[PDB]
C-alpha cells in the first residue's frame, strides 16, 4: 500500500498520483 | 525506520496537493 | 473537538487524526 | 458531500467520522 | 526512537484540533 | 508528560484530550 | 519574522516554533 | 488574549513570546 | 494537481513537494 | 513574482515549477 | 537518524516564519 | 548545509535565520 511505498522511500509526485480517485 | 504515524500525516498533505479534485482514498492498513 | 470550517489540507488533516488506522476518503467533487 | 457538510457549513466530530473508512 | 521536535510539532497541531475552544498547555519538559 | 505518552505511542483522540484545558 | 496574522492551527504553530523547550499556552476564550 | 493580539490583529515575534511558558 | 490559490505557508509547502531534490526559492517580496 | 502568479493568481503544475532551483 | 524529507517539509514552513517578507532559497543537497 | 544542520540539531529562531535571503 502507500504507507508501505512511500513512507520508506520518497515518492514522486508521479508515484503519489497512483493513490488518487 | 520511518515513522508511520508522523509519515501518514505528510502523506495525506502531499495527496490532497497532488489529487487535487479527483481526491483520494487513505487506506494505510 | 473544534466547532469550525474546515477545507482543503485542514479538512485532510482533520479527518486523519479523527480516523486513525481507518483511513478516510476525501472527495470533494460528491 | 464533505465540501458542503464540512467545509461551506460546519461538521460536528460525528460527522467527520462519516468520512472514515 | 521518535523524534521528539517533530512529534511535538505534530502533537499540537492535534491538540488544536481536539481541544477546540478550551485550548491547551503544552509542556513538553 | 505528552511527550513521553504521546511520541513513543500513537494517542487516540480520548487520549490528547486529557492535555486540554 | 512574519508580520502577519496568525489563526488557529497556524497561530499554534508559530508558539511551537517562537517557544521552543519552554512550551507555551493557547486560550483561545481568554 | 492571543486571538485579539495575534488573530485579529498582529502580533510582533516579542508579542508571541508573551504566550510561552 | 490542484487548481488553487496557494499563500504562505501553504505555497511553501506546495514548492517542496513539486521540487523535490532540486529545493526551491520562496520570494515574496519579488 | 511568485505571490502575483500563485497566491493571488493561480499557477498550474507547471508555473510552480518555475520556482524550482 | 533524522528522517530527512520529513526534517525538510518543517524547515522549510519555519523558514517561512522566520524569513517574514525576506523569503529564501532551500537548498538541502 | 541546512540539512547537516538543522535536521540533526534542532536549530533556534536565530539558527534559522541565517537560511534566509
Ligand atoms: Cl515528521
Ligand atoms: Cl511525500
Ligand atoms: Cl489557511
Ligand atoms: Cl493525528
Ligand atoms: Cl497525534
Ligand atoms: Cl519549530
Ligand atoms: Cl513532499
Ligand atoms: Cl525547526
Ligand atoms: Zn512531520
Ligand atoms: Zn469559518
Ligand atoms: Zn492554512
Ligand atoms: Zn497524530
Ligand atoms: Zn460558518
Ligand atoms: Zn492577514
Ligand atoms: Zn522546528
Ligand atoms: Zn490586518
Ligand atoms: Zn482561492
Ligand atoms: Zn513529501
Ligand atoms: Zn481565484
Amino acid at each position: 500500500g502507500i504507507v508501505e511505498q512511500c513512507c520508506t522511500s520518497i515518492c514522486s509526485l508521479y508515484q503519489l498520483e497512483n493513490y488518487c480517485n | 525506520f520511518v515513522n508511520q504515524h508522523l509519515c501518514g500525516s505528510h502523506l495525506v498533505e502531499a495527496l490532497y496537493l497532488v489529487c487535487g479534485e479527483r481526491g483520494f482514498f487513505y487506506t494505510p492498513k
